[PDB]
This record gives structure tokens, C-alpha cells and sequence, in this order.
């Protein structure tokens, strides 16, 4: 087994509610944050339970600082329910979803403007819940649940209640673990999202391929190229609009063609920068009198 | 029928030494010739195993990939007698990017060679050493020739300092640029993972057409 | 004079030897 | 002082390249494979490498197996040159390139239709590597380059030389790391790939949105939605093609609008499958009658 | 901006606090014994920085 | 506490004087240097020093070399007067003052040609002296005051008096020190010296900044600018000579406003060079036909 | 020296109608050295010699 | 390329004592052809110029 | 493993030293 820690993570931001907000007690659950290894994408605990059939969390304790000034106060309760099942979201009470909350072992009271802590209690005997991604059953994969329970009224300086929704703190986790059974564990978890969106240039003389230099992108990672225009008139002047962008190192092509009889709009460009992060690609237009714009998407694997 | 040629795991390190080799020949100048203190550097030799040309050491040091200098005195020998006189300081720089060369200040770049541990401050016509100070850390350094960054390739860099106007016995300034003096280096290293370090390898062709 | 050191700035190179049957 | 291992990882599959494939001295490089951590992307050591600042390679004997009859022949000489810097590819002369070779300590000659290894030499010192992807100076992140080096015409059974670039077995390595500093690395050593095409589905009534439910992928994974279409003329009949899609989970409009006065083709959904592989997304159309076919691309990040 | 506070979090004796509270951060040390060079900059950053805060 | 040593530094060059420049016994004392560790400004104890309040030296020889052939001839004394207010200088004889000097327990004497040194007497307590400049009473913080007198004048191989003042050597000191209380010392112990001088480039266009590269400086320093002119008739031709500079990277502006109405000739540009030795500023003027050369002046710290 | 003596047959009994490269060659040697000299033809650098 | 002709010219003078070199096939036993592998002591008689 | 062979490929340069008089 490998005994990876103890180490420091990231969660979630929390935000605390104000008392229009609340109508049910179900609506007092802040966050229900699952505390598996694989349920935080982008941190260091999530990346690394990929790698291992199984879990186990020897400590694991998970700390709460606020963003918040001395000047509003809202208790909160903090627990981690063990069982992953036990659902407090359909109780009709609401001091008995916090009395659910404060008999927990290990569970934590405290005013949203201080800094505390709670410790995850671990089980008897030794079971080792498996990492990666869920499946059929909820309790073979997730060790607990993080609860943060509203017990009050949001309020201000001078004891009235506050009207609007407020973001207040962060989580984060102390922990450490076993891991067991090295696997690749397949389904991967890293999202990917839009870097940003960058349109082409505009060359002076047609059927001439020109180099367009895009820059500030990350170094010696790999992107993707999706063609994307809005709201623009291809047929202002005489000529069909045809462009057509190649990369000078990576793969693929960008078709942009607005010929009314056929319209194509497809491909795509997997291409990887320099050192600098940048890179370039061959713009040729058969018709570059007509100026409309037109962009490309870049599609970047957050982490 | 299926054979192989796999070489044994092992690391040879290979503790050359004690020998001894010639680094350069040392001009000293004129005060006509000292216009800017960058003037008064008379030798700047790189300290690298494959520094020195000529010597066997530095051919032999393109056969391992690795070397340590664990021992380096240079022992400056003059060719001059007792009638003329002129002070210089010797030592050898740790750093090889530190460079003194752009020093606007003439007292300064002497008080930079002084101030250097293993430094000794001699009249050229008089024998004395230099010991190379080795790091307190256990680093080794690439050998052949320099590649991006001097730091991974050489240890030390042998500088001589002019601090004196060139005198003559009687008490007059000398006029010329005399050469006076050689070097020495009493060397004792290691080497390790030998490997034939493919820019040694003589072959004539054409680069680049620019 | 002369002296003979045995220099020890070379490395081995062992052979061995296999072959595959048909099957 | 993390130190895992010792495990087993696929590289790279060797390419035995054919006679005519042969040109120059510096052509007999089969592969040039660094010996960084973070240079294998998508296995087990480079996804733990993107977690830890430093390394070192304890034991790292790279494990060749071929995967080819014993009927056919040629011969290869393989080496780990320690420094990363001295390159064999400027050797003008064809025996030469090969002396370098069984010159380096480690190496090792073989025949292709057998399993040999070749192991790290250490250094004589202790010298921690750097992980994560090159930024300036080889000599800091990367510990050796495997060379294998093709030192004989492929011939076949039939005394014939083979005329295809031939895939002729695998590389493993048999690792034992230590690290240092965890963290994360800014730069992601994934790469993002077009998983599949399917077009929209031809809702029949105009201005009501039917839910296309598509399946095939892959269970609980984010995606990626980007619009894509290829030679449809939208003038064939009356009425403006326009499209709107929506996730009923996740984040984003896809919008196509084939007005040629107002040209918009833009936007991106974000969504992630359930446990069965399967998302479904809302698709609407203002004139159902026009049925020419619209597609998207599912973008995932596979490693 | 998560994927930023992330990287942040989970580097070793990183510390998470409210910015009217007084508190450290350690830097941890190599396992191996590297002494970064003084002075001012040169060409490679890695000789001469231990950390950037 | 703070022990550091044995080191050695350069104090000052001695320079024996003729026998026209010798006229009182005041006259033959050719060095005073104090023997604070403050007095040396540039070397390396005096750069340690301003970061500890007290020190006392443990053992500081003092060592001579000469810089001078075998064939001239001259005679010196020299000795450490630990009473730093005990002042030979009143003496109005000539031997009386070299009686002083080997009556004083530590002194030498010595032909110039040859290298001795003299070591400073330990006092009977335990007594620190401060570092800094010397503010009011010169026993707090000079430990010794190093003299050497010179009792012969100075003759040359032929026979005859040196009729020029004649550096003969360099003083060394071997030093080992204690310190306390770590701290700053408000006065700072360098000196500014006007590095180089070099004159505006001259622009073609009136009123269009073209950028000035200036090289030849050290790297990574920062430096100060102000203008300097000499000698320029701008009434020579029409216009009025406007200049006005900006670094691209620092802070300031200097300005030069030629016209006799109003003059200006004010500012000041503080920027460092890059690693490469150079700096860049836009130089522009508003009449360019005026081609009157206008200078500045780079100012730097030395040590 | 490595003479051919045989034409080079296949399998069947037929003739190679190509030029097959077939094997490698190592040396296991050993040595004596005497008088350590640079020797002066090992000094890389480049010049030109004759202009004909 | 070898490192013994490295540091061949880092002494004058050499003999081989043991110089036994080592012929290694890459071929199966599918083709055959009849080699002779000899070291000829002289280094001008040449077989080059023979017409049988 | 890592061997630490003395090689003895190297040879020495003693230095001797003199001086004449003036007469
Ligand atoms: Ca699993
Ligand atoms: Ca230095
Ligand atoms: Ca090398
Ligand atoms: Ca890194
Ligand atoms: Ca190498
Ligand atoms: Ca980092
Ligand atoms: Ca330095
Ligand atoms: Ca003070
Ligand atoms: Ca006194
Ligand atoms: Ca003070
Ligand atoms: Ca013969």
C-alpha cells in the first residue's frame, strides 16, 4: 500500500443564504460535498485517486476559513456524515436537521466568521472504498458526505436580516491516505472547457496564404480549433466566402465555406505551442475583398 | 540463433590524477594600455575538464560524461627577474557567469579578486598558488564543449588581476605590453559514465546555407 | 625506465547466447 | 521522499522503418524518447508526475518486447544516453552513429524478435530531476533519452526486404521513483480529442422542442458540444433554419442561425453523461420544414 | 479562477487565511542537498531562486 | 556571536612619497588607516558591517606585499596604535616619531621590497566596538588606527632620490571578527560616481519618439539619468529645441526646453538594465532640424 | 577481410535478387599503450590549408 | 566513434595481445549463404586486384 | 551499483626551484 501525506486541498467556495432563501428546512443544506478522492476534478487528492483501485482516508480533516467580515454573523454546523446514503435533504424539522447534524461524531458549531475544523471518523474494521468515478452503489465509493448546515438567520451589523445571498467562505481538506491496486482507472475526470475565442485575420490579396500568430496561450500544451462566426452577412459583395485554415506543425483543417448552394462549416485543428506559448497557422481566403469577420474557439483541457 | 552485447549495470568512476598541465601564457600591460578597469583582466581561463586544448586531459575528458575537480591548485611560474615589478592577484571564481568585465570602477575589480576566498595577491616575479575551492554540496559537471548555460559545465574560471602600473628598476613606467609569466594547474578529478560525448567526433561538413 | 600500469579506463561487454525453436 | 514503485508502463511502440526509409546516418533513429516523468502522457507515471515538483529515477530498466515472427530479421542497438543534450544526429557518417551507441555505458545490441532491457545508470551523485513539461534547459527535467537505433536492412522470410514502415514490438519500463514538493503543475500534459460526429435530430413541429437523447459514450464523463455542418443548402425552400440547444443539466446554448442577412453559427454546451453513458440535450426549430441536416462534435479529454 | 486557487491549495505549506488575520507559510526544503546560486539573475531562472512567493 | 572568518581584504594602496613632498616629521606618516571594521568602504568587511551593530576583532594581521623591484630602496615602520586618539602628528622631530612607532608593542619595520605583516594587540578585557560611520567619540568604534611611517628617502637602482610620488605596495588584512545584533545602520557606506556620459540621439521626425538602445553598461543594475549639455548655440536657426525622454520600463521624465522665454532643463530617469546590459528610452524632440547634440549623464552606485 | 563464397539462396532453394545487409561485427580486444603524447592530428579545428 | 580510438591518440604506441573479433547474424536460419571471416596481418596486400 | 576504479592513465610534472645570485 502507499500511504500518500498528509497534504492540503481545495473544495469549494460556500454560500450562505439569507432568510427569503430558506423557506423549507431542506433548503438549509449549504453545500453537499461528497468527501470520495474522486469527487473534486482539478485537485491534487482527485488527480492522484485515479491511479489506485482503492482508498482509505487515515485522517482526514476538513477546514473552514471565512471571507466575510466581523459585522455579519450566521451559525453554521459542519459535519461528515459517514454513511453516503443517510439523506437529511427530506426532513420536515428544522431544528431536527440540525439535531441530525450536531449528534454526529465529530461535527463542528461555529459562527461563519471563525476559522474551524472537522474530523472525519473512520470505521471500525478496515474496508477500503474503491476510487474513481460512481457506479450502481453509492457506499462501495464515497467514505463521507461534507454537510453545512444553516442554523440561523443571516444578519448584519445592527441585527436585521440580510436580503441577499452572500458567498462566505472556502473548504479545504487536511488529509491522508492508502492507496492500493495501481490501475489507470478509466472514465477520466478532466473537463474541458473554452480557453478563449480568437478570430482570424483578414488578408489583402485572395488565394494567398498568410500566418496568423496567436499568442498568450499555455507552453507546450496541446489545443483544439472549432470554427465559429456570428451574425454576419457572407453575401455583401460579389464573391462566395471561402477560407480554409491550416496549421504549419499540428493536424487538421477549418473550412469555412458560405457558398449558398453548399454551406460547410466543419473541421478542426489539434496543434500544441512553443515554448512561448503560441502558435500559427496558414489563413487563405478565396475572396479577401469581402471583410466579414469569423472566429475559431480554442478548446483547452482545464486539468 | 539470438545473441546479445548488454554491458553490465555498473558505474565506473575513474580517479585521474595527480598531473599536471599548462593552461596560458599572462601579458601583462602598459598604463597606456589600462584605459577602462575591464583593461586590468589580463588571463580569464574556464576551468572546465574540456577546456584546454593541447593537454591530454581535456582529450580525455570526452570519453566520461562527468567530472569533479577535487583537487586544482594553479601554480603561477614567472619568466622575469628581480628588476622589474608589477602586483597582480590571482583566484579562481566559483560562478562562471559572474564576470567582472563590466565594472565601471577600477579599485573595485581589485577588491573583487582580494575578497575571493583562496586568493594570493604576489609580485609577478615570484611563484605562487592558487587552491580551487570546492563546494560544500557534492555537484558534477558536464565535460565537452559548452552547451546552453555555463553553469553546468564549468567549476571555476582562473582570473588574474593587474593591480599595479608596470615599474621598472628604476622606478620609471614601462611602455609596452610585456608578456611575463606562465600557468600551471596540479589537478586531480574524477569521471564518471564513460560515453564517446558526440561533438568529439572530427567531421567536416556544411551546416546551414544563410 | 620503463613501467607497465594496468589501465582501468575501459568496460566489459558480455555475450550470451539463445535461439528460438519452431514451436 | 514519496517513493512509489516498482510498476510497469507502455511508452511507445517502436516503428522499424523500411530501406528506402533510410537515407541519412541521422535516419537510423528509430526513437528518441526522453526519459523525463512527465514525458509519457496519458500512463501512470506521468499523470503522478504532474503531482510532485522533483523526481529521480531509482531503477528504471526499459523492457522491449517484440511483436514480430521469429522468420523475419534485423538487429538494434539501444541506449539511455545520461545527458540530454548530446544529440547523435548531426554524425555524418552510418557506422559511426552506431559506435556512439555500445560506446555509452548500459547499452545494449540486440535481435528484434527477442525481449532484452536496458537500464538507467546512475548518477554519482544525488541530483533531483524536474517534472512537468520543458520549459528551458534539458538538463534540469530530463534524466536520460532512450535511443534505439536500427543497425541492419529489415529483411523478411522470403529474402526480401521489407517495403512498409513496420510497427516491430513495444517499450515498457520497469520504474522506481522517489518526489519531492507536491503540487500541480500549471501546464495539463493531457491532450483533447474530436471523440465523435452526430448530427441534431429533425424535430416535425416548429417552435416545440423534442429532447434528442444520444447514448455510446462513455459513463458520468464532461463533454463538450460544438456545432458542425457540411454542404447543406438552406435556400432550397422558404423559411430560415434556425436552432437553438440547450442541456437540461449542464451549461450553454448552441445556436444556429442561417439567416444570411444576421449569420450567427456560435456557442458551446457543457455537459457531462449520466451512469449509463447518456445525456440528452433540448433542440427546437422555428421552421421545422427545412430539413437539412445540422451536426456537433463531442470534444473529451481522453488521457 | 478555481483551477488557479487549486494549484494554489495544493502546494506544500501553502496557508489559507482572511486577509485581516495574521498568519505564515513555510518554504519546504529539497530532499537533496542544492545550494541555489546568489546575486542577481542570469540566464536559466533555476540557478539562483529557491522559491516565488 | 555571529563568527565569520578567516578572509582577506584589500584596505588601500601605499604610496611612498619623494624627498621634496617629506618637509615636517609630520610628513613621513604615509597611511593612516583606521581599523574599524566600517573603514574600508567596497571590500567585504566593510559590507558585513553595516549589518551588525558591535564587533571585535580576533585576530587581524595586517599584511603587507610590495608592488616594487628588488633594486629600489627605501625603509618603512609600521605598527597599530590602539588608542585610536593617541595622534603622532605633533611631532616636531623627525626621529621622534619613528621612536614612537617601535616603542608601540606589535610594530615592525621593514625594507619596502619584501612582505611582513603586523598583528593587532588584543586588549586585556572584553570590549566590542560599534560599526558605522564615526559619529562623535573615535574610542567607541576604532579598534586601531594603522600607521606606517617612512623612515628613508626613497632612492632608485641609479643612485639617485625619486623625484615622483611612487605607489609601493597593497595592504592585505587577514581577518577574524565577531559581531551582535543584527541590524541596517542608517548611513550607507558606498559612493555614487557618474558612470559614463553619452549624448541623445538625433530624430528624424519632429514630434515621432524613436527609441534610443544604449549598451555598454552592466547588467541588471539600476541606474540614474541627467542631462548634461556643453557649448550648443540653439539660436543658430529657427525653432525651439524641445527634448523629452521616457523609459519604457522605469520612472521619469527628463525634459529639455530650450526656449529663452521659459527654460527648463529638469528631471531625472531612474531604469535598470536588462540581462544583457541595455536600456531603451523614447527620445523625441519637436523641432528636429535642430540638430544640437544634448548629453546625459549615468549615474551608479559602485560598491 | 569477410569473402562471400556462395551465392546468396533462400528458403527454396532460389536466388536473392538483393542486396541484404546480415549481420555486425565485434571486436573483443585488448591492448598495450606506450608514450603518452596529444598527438597532434587529434586537435579539433578548423582552417584552410591550400587554395589551388 | 569508440572510445578506443578516443584514447588511441592520447599515447604513441599500441599493440593488440588479444584481438579476437566476433561476427553477430540478425538472420534466421531460413537464408543461407557461405561467409569466411579472416585478419590479414599485412595491410597491403590487398585482394582487390585479383581476376579469379 | 557505482565502482570507483584508480585510473592510471596519467603521468606527473614535480616542480623544482632555484635561484642565481647576484654575483
Ligand atoms: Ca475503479
Ligand atoms: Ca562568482
Ligand atoms: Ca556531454
Ligand atoms: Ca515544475
Ligand atoms: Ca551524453
Ligand atoms: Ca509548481
Ligand atoms: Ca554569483
Ligand atoms: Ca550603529
Ligand atoms: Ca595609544
Ligand atoms: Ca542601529
Ligand atoms: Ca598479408
Amino acid at each position: 500500500i502507499s500511504r500518500l501525506g498528509p497534504d492540503s486541498d481545495f473544495l469549494t467556495s460556500v454560500v450562505a443564504k439569507a432568510s427569503t432563501s430558506i423557506v423549507t428546512p431542506a433548503d438549509r443544506i449549504l453545500v453537499k460535498q461528497p468527501l470520495s478522492a474522486s469527487s473534486f476534478p482539478g485537485t491534487r487528492i482527485t488527480g492522484l485517486s485515479s491511479y489506485w483501485e482503492r482508498y482509505k482516508w487515515l485522517s482526514a480533516v476538513a477546514r473552514y476559513v471565512p471571507a466575510v467580515p466581523n459585522t455579519v454573523a450566521c451559525q453554521f454546523v459542519m459535519y461528515i456524515d459517514t454513511d453516503p446514503l443517510d439523506d437529511p435533504s427530506n426532513i420536515s424539522d428544522d431544528n431536527q436537521i440540525v439535531r441530525q447534524a450536531v449528534s454526529q461524531a465529530g461535527s463542528n458549531q461555529f459562527n461563519f466568521n471563525t476559522s474551524k475544523t472537522v474530523p472525519l471518523i473512520v470505521r471500525a474494521d478496515n474496508q477500503y472504498y474503491y476510487t474513481g468515478v460512481d457506479k450502481q452503489n453509492l457506499r462501495f465509493s464515497l467514505q463521507g458526505i461534507l454537510y453545512i448546515i444553516q442554523v440561523t438567520d443571516l444578519i448584519n451589523f445592527n441585527g436585521e436580516l440580510i436580503t441577499q445571498d452572500l458567498t462566505c467562505g472556502s473548504l479545504f481538506l487536511d488529509w491522508l491516505v492508502n492507496f492500493s491496486i495501481p490501475q489507470i482507472n478509466p472514465t477520466s475526470l478532466t473537463d474541458v472547457r473554452v480557453d478563449k475565442a480568437v478570430n482570424f485575420i483578414k488578408p489583402e490579396v485572395s488565394g494567398v496564404a498568410e500566418i496568423q500568430t496567436v499568442t498568450g496561450l499555455s507552453p507546450s500544451t496541446s489545443y483544439l480549433l472549432t470554427p465559429a462566426f456570428l451574425e454576419q452577412n457572407f453575401q455583401s459583395e460579389a464573391g462566395i466566402y471561402i477560407l480554409s485554415a491550416t496549421p504549419v506543425e499540428g493536424e487538421g483543417t477549418i473550412s469555412i465555406n458560405m457558398d449558398p448552394t453548399v454551406t460547410t462549416v466543419s473541421g478542426f485543428i489539434k496543434v500544441k505551442t512553443d515554448t512561448f506559448g503560441t502558435f500559427d497557422l496558414s489563413v487563405v481566403l478565396t475572396t479577401a475583398s469581402k471583410k466579414q469577420t469569423t472566429g475559431f474557439n480554442i478548446i483547452a483541457a482545464t486539468s | 540463433a539470438l545473441t546479445s552485447y548488454s554491458r553490465p549495470n555498473v558505474n565506473k568512476i575513474s580517479r585521474l590524477g595527480p598531473d599536471s598541465d599548462f593552461l596560458t601564457s599572462v601579458v601583462a600591460k602598459a598604463s597606456t594600455s589600462i584605459v577602462t578597469p575591464a583593461d586590468r583582466i589580463l588571463v580569464k581561463q574556464p576551468l572546465s575538464a574540456s577546456s584546454f586544448p593541447g593537454t591530454r586531459i581535456t582529450g580525455l575528458s570526452s570519453y566520461w560524461e562527468r567530472y569533479k575537480w577535487l583537487s586544482a591548485v594553479a601554480r603561477y611560474v614567472p619568466a622575469v627577474p628581480n628588476t622589474v615589478a608589477c602586483q597582480f592577484v590571482m583566484y579562481i571564481d566559483t560562478d562562471p557567469l559572474d564576470d567582472p568585465s563590466n565594472i565601471s570602477d577600477d579599485n573595485q575589480i581589485v577588491r573583487q579578486a582580494v575578497s575571493q576566498a583562496g586568493s594570493n595577491q604576489f609580485n609577478f616575479n615570484t611563484s605562487k598558488t592558487v587552491p580551487l575551492i570546492v563546494r560544500a554540496d557534492n555537484q558534477y559537471y558536464y565535460t565537452g564543449v559548452d552547451k546552453q548555460n555555463l553553469r553546468f559545465s564549468l567549476q571555476g574560471i582562473l582570473y588574474i588581476i593587474q593591480v599595479t602600473d608596470l615599474i621598472n628598476f628604476n622606478g620609471e613606467l614601462i611602455t609596452q605590453d610585456l608578456t611575463c609569466g606562465s600557468l600551471f594547474l596540479d589537478w586531480l578529478v574524477n569521471f564518471s559514465i564513460p560515453q564517446i560525448n558526440p561533438t568529439s567526433l572530427t567531421d567536416v561538413r556544411v551546416d546551414k546555407a544563410v | 625506465r620503463r613501467r607497465v600500469v594496468i589501465n582501468q579506463s575501459n568496460q566489459s561487454m558480455p555475450v550470451t547466447s539463445n535461439g528460438a525453436p519452431l514451436q
